């Protein structure tokens, strides 16, 4: 709602604020990720 | 005789050692290269346009 406007029932998010003395916007999840690596070679190692 | 000479030219071979200590200490560089790689994998990169 807004009220005393004429311009009423704005939907979505606005650009002035969405601080409201929230901490913080918390999104959780995983990654999967598959990649060329050339780091991980534990082959070419010399003698002794 | 003789004969004990070429038999104590034969008995000496625990002074080979010495000589061969000698080149060995004075000789070049020594290397521990050291490289074994097997198969393959023919692996590669499947992008769509």
């Amino acid at each position: 709602k807004l009220t005393r406007t004429r311009l009423d029932r704005l939907y979505g998010l606005p650009a002035a604020d969405p601080n409201n003395g929230k901490e913080y916007y918390e999104i959780a999840g995983r990654f999967s990720l598959i990649s060329l690596v050339p780091s991980n070679d534990d082959y070419q190692t010399p003698i002794a | 005789m003789a004969s004990l000479i070429y038999r104590q030219l034969l008995t000496n071979s625990y002074t080979v050692d010495l000589s061969d200590e000698i080149q060995e200490i004075g000789s070049t560089k020594s290397q521990n290269v050291t490289i074994n790689p097997g198969p393959f994998a023919q692996t590669g990169y499947a992008p769509v346009n």
